[PDB]
RNA sequence: UACCCGCAGAAGAAGCACCGGCUAACUCCGUGCCAGCAGCCGCGGUAAUACGGAGGGUGCAAGCGUUAAUCGGAAUUACUGGGCGUAAAGCGCACGCAGGCGGUUUGUUAAGUCAGAUGUGAAAUCCCCGGGCUCAACCUGGGAACUGCAUCUGAUACUGG
RNA sequence: UUAGCUAGUAGGUGGGGUAACGGCUCACCUAGGCGACGAUCCCUAGCUGGUCUGAGAGGAUGACCAGCCACACUGGAACU
């Protein structure tokens, strides 16, 4: 049921009296299919401890999205430090359309009809992050009804 | 200087949302008081009140779901250094939908859903979602 | 403008039978089928995101024996279609005569049912249609024609081609030599192991 | 930024720069050898790198490379001229095309032929 | 003077006519007036070949305008058909 | 059937001729702004009754000199 | 001429770039900061998948590479869609003409704006559904579109008078 | 890193002129006309349908096809 992947592997350098300590981080995706999203960053001194520790940081801190069979409520903008991110809800059999940074968090998350676009900083942290943030506050057409106390015609 | 009173209004809600503030109250205008009508007929705010006769001030009660404020954003579109004039084709809908566009047409203030329904256009005053 | 090389070496890349054999045999008797071609076949690819894509849209291409340039006016023709782009690619190729030629059974590969056609053997509702890429339309009649059916090539297929699953979309009189094709195949009548999203994947980037 | 500071003077498109303007858009350009010499190289490396000065029908006077080992090259030779710097030889922005107009193919060349005028070798 | 005649479309070796009333000084597949029908010599008989919009080409003549002989034959062959 | 256009009186001080601005706001192409644009008309005023800053109706006709093919319709409104 | 029939025999018909990362594809030998490579980072001083040959492999294929050229990616002139404390960027400061913008009420006007109607916006091209060349390219029927302009008649909330 | 430009100039009256309106031309009269919403001057350039790219908005472009213009060794001129 859980659908895991992997988005980016990096040699960080931390200097010590006796020359560079390489570590590895690994920025990874967790996701039922149907709605659920964590993303999980691991360091270790070890590729694969890290890719691990990632994955069990990634299990927990998961959220839940509002999804309107397979694709999103509304056009929405997510934001992380330099990264400035915009996702668009697509017609059937279109498929998600987005960079690999993205295409993950929308393809373990359930996203299955995506345009999406990442400008400014493509640093796959704060991409994940921005995309991450922009579902969480994507509300639904319920939800803007419980709010405005008229239901749910919102047509 | 106090050049637009209609983003002045916004600003004043979008703030008082923000600061967790029960009600917001202003300076009175014919158009302020047709804008905080459809603010009320679409859910955006509890009710509106207009007290004083030579100097009008208009209150509008703020309202609050759960934890939130029901006003989650309200941004000024047309404005004095550009104006924003669409056809009866061309109005923008705000959340794919799930949010309203005040029109200001021939037929007076009104929504995107309004404005189309009477086969209007018109200036794009706000987004309010 | 064709694939004259060795075939075995094309599924031995791709990890899997491409049917570019008659079927007679066994694909382990003829080749290690589990190892890529060359002095470096044993090593394991860490394949990349492009390496997988590429990978599949080359597994498909190899399956027909369509070229790049072909292939890829296949793709621009299955997206400005209506419907799902992935579906229209594999219809376009389920739909070229040298395709059906094989599917009827009257060739032992796609290479020789393209031979065929080329060779002018094979008629289309009685017209004599010798280019492999032609598309076939539902209920079209394709036949081997008079002078071709004495072929012992034609009688060898149509017996392998009972050791085959018989397509559904596909009606043949094995003792006429004639066939109709009934109907567009559907995705749920092709082969599971083709992501032909990997390929609607690579030509968009 | 201002609507009306853009209406006064609108959003300016700055003009590409060409790091090839001798060829003046043209694939290849003619040219007689004024000097053939060789040129050390910038940091970090080091060899003897063969170029030449070239007048070109067009009135420029260029810096071209020499690719390949070995060349035929002296002053008064006819040569081609394509685009393309050299990264560690500073001024040098073209490449002497091998095997055209005075210009011969590297000698024994197997691998990469058309890059270097050669033709296929009879076997 | 005004006319209805042929501009030669189509491809090498397979022509398609288009009847068009013009000005007789202007090229042949240049500048028209109206475009009045269409005619193909290489019309497998099956499913149209030569179609004429036959009130709009008698107004043109009760205007003035000549027809060339490829053009009144076809009309000739359009009032025997149909 | 009457096409007629409307603007004040720039100069007068020309025999049986006055000089017409026609102001509008149009919409910027590029940046959506609406922005004042003027077009200045040599108009025909037999007789000279309009006089400057004077809103007039004006109509088009035939060419009555070098500049001038536009003549004098009414007098809207007369002196600010 | 298209096209159809007959004859003989696999016969007459495969090359080009690439394989260090980006980027699909790895080894040996030669060379030794040389000879040379290089789109960008960068390779070369004795184990060089980066030079040169070879074997193997990858990608295209009657083409393949290289150079030139436009747009894209470039939200890197940012209208849609950017910025200016320390990264490029607030004029040393003020006054102020033109210009831009302008509180609030009513009436009036109807220029902007909005609505409808009518005319026009050549054909070809693009797109959609068809038809014809064995297929395709190509040719072609009908439609859609031409997001525009203009005139006339209305609406009067907002902007202007 | 061009700010002022203009004497047939801008308008009027009458005569002439053209197929036709008109400073088109001439005599006389008035002193206008244009311009920071960019005149004048300088540089470049045939314009369009469209073409290429781009999700679009844009960017770039105006071979082949079609429409309009202009040219015909260079400068001038009329004749039919
Ligand atoms: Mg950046
Ligand atoms: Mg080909
Ligand atoms: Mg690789
Ligand atoms: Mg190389
Ligand atoms: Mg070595
Ligand atoms: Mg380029
Ligand atoms: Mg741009
Ligand atoms: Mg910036
Ligand atoms: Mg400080
Ligand atoms: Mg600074
Ligand atoms: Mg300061
Ligand atoms: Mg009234
Ligand atoms: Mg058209
Ligand atoms: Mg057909
Ligand atoms: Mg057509
Ligand atoms: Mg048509
Ligand atoms: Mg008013
Ligand atoms: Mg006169
Ligand atoms: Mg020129
Ligand atoms: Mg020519
Ligand atoms: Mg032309
Ligand atoms: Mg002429
Ligand atoms: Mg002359």
């Amino acid at each position: 049921e859980l659908q895991e992947k992997l988005i980016a592997v990096n040699r960080v350098s931390k200097t010590v009296k006796g020359g560079r300590i390489f570590s590895f981080t690994a920025l990874t995706v967790v996701g039922d299919g149907n709605g659920r999203v964590g993303f999980g960053y691991g360091k270790a001194r070890e590729v694969p401890a890290a890719i691990q520790k990632a994955m069990e940081k990634a299990r927990r801190n998961m959220i839940n999205v509002a999804l309107n069979n397979g694709t999103l409520q509304h056009p929405v903008k997510g934001v992380h430090t330099g990264s400035r991110v915009f996702m668009q809800p697509a017609s059937e059999g279109t498929g998600i359309i987005a960079g690999g940074a993205m295409r993950a968090v929308l393809e373990v998350a359930g996203v299955h009809n995506v345009l999406a676009k990442a400008y400014g900083s493509t640093n796959p942290i704060n991409v994940v992050r921005a995309t991450i943030d922009g579902l969480e506050n994507m509300n639904s057409p319920e939800m803007v009804a419980a709010k405005r106390g008229k239901s749910v015609e919102e047509i | 200087s106090m050049q637009d009173p209609i983003a002045d209004m916004l600003t004043r809600i979008r703030n008082g949302q923000a600061a967790n503030k029960a009600a917001v109250t202003m300076p009175s205008s014919k158009l302020k008081v047709a804008i905080a009508n459809v603010l009320k007929e679409e859910g955006f705010i509890e009710d509106f009140k207009v007290e004083g006769d030579t100097k009008p001030e208009l209150e509008l009660t703020l309202k609050y779901f759960q934890g939130k404020a029901v006003v989650e954003s309200i941004q000024r579109v047309s404005r004095p250094g550009l104006r924003i004039y669409k056809r009866k084709d061309e109005l923008p809908k705000v959340m794919a939908g799930l949010g309203i566009a005040v029109v200001s047409t021939s037929k007076g203030v009104m929504t995107d859903r309004a404005a189309r329904q009477a086969g209007l256009g018109g200036e794009i005053i706000c987004y309010v979602a | 403008a064709r694939y004259l090389g060795p075939k075995l070496k094309l599924s031995r890349r791709e990890g899997t039978d491409l049917f570019l054999k008659s079927g007679v045999r066994a694909i382990d008797t003829k080749c290690k089928i589990e190892q890529a071609p060359g002095q470096h076949g044993a090593r394991k690819p860490r394949l990349s995101d492009y390496g997988v894509q590429l990978r599949e849209k080359q597994k498909v291409r190899r399956i027909y024996g369509v070229l790049e340039r072909q292939f890829r006016n296949y793709y621009k023709e299955a997206a400005r279609l209506k419907g799902n782009t992935g579906e229209n690619l594999l219809a376009l190729l389920e739909g070229r005569l040298d395709n059906v030629v094989y599917r009827m059974g009257f060739g032992a590969t796609r290479a020789e049912a393209r031979q065929l056609v080329s060779h002018k053997a094979i008629m289309v509702n009685g017209r004599v249609v010798n280019i492999a890429s032609y598309q076939v339309s539902p209920n079209d009649v394709v036949s081997i024609r008079e002078k071709a059916k004495k072929q012992s090539r034609v009688k060898a297929a149509l017996e392998l081609a009972e050791q085959r699953e018989k397509p559904t979309w596909l009606e043949v009189d094995a003792g006429k030599m004639e066939g109709t094709f009934k109907r567009k195949p559907e995705r749920s009548d092709l082969s599971a192991d083709i992501n032909e999203h990997l390929i609607v994947e690579l030509y968009s980037k | 930024a201002t609507v009306n500071q853009l209406v006064r003077k609108p959003r300016a498109r700055k003009v590409a720069k060409s790091n090839v303007p001798a060829l003046e858009a043209c694939p290849q350009k003619r040219g007689v050898c004024t000097r053939v010499y060789t040129t050390t190289p910038k940091k970090p490396n080091s060899a003897l790198r063969k170029v030449c000065r070239v007048r070109l029908t067009n009135g420029f006077e260029v810096t071209s490379y020499i690719g390949g080992e070995g060349h035929n090259l002296q002053e008064h030779s006819v040569i081609l001229i394509r685009g393309g710097r050299v990264k560690d030889l500073p001024g040098v922005r073209y490449h002497t095309v091998r095997g055209a107009l005075d210009c011969s193919g590297v000698k024994d060349r197997k691998q990469a032929r058309s890059k270097y005028g050669v033709k296929r070798p009879k076997a | 003077m005004v006319t209805i005649r042929l501009a030669r479309h189509g491809a090498k070796k397979r022509p398609f006519y288009q009847v068009v009333v013009a000005d007789s000084r202007n090229a042949r597949n240049g500048r028209f007036i109206e475009r009045v029908g269409f005619f193909n010599p290489i019309a497998s008989e099956k499913e149209e070949g030569t179609r004429l919009d036959l009130d709009r080409i008698a107004h043109w003549v009760g205007q003035g305008a000549t027809i060339s002989d490829r053009v009144a034959a076809l009309i000739k062959e359009v009032n025997k058909a149909a | 059937k009457i096409r007629t256009l409307q603007g004040r009186v720039v100069s007068d001080k020309m025999e049986k001729s006055i000089v017409v601005a026609i102001e509008r706001f149009v919409k910027h192409p590029i940046y959506g702004k609406f922005i004042k644009r003027t077009t200045k008309l040599h108009v025909h005023d037999e007789n000279n009754e309009c006089g400057i800053g004077d809103v007039v109706e004006i109509r088009e006709c035939r060419p009555l000199s070098k500049t001038k093919s536009w003549t004098l319709v009414r007098v809207v409104e007369k002196a600010v």
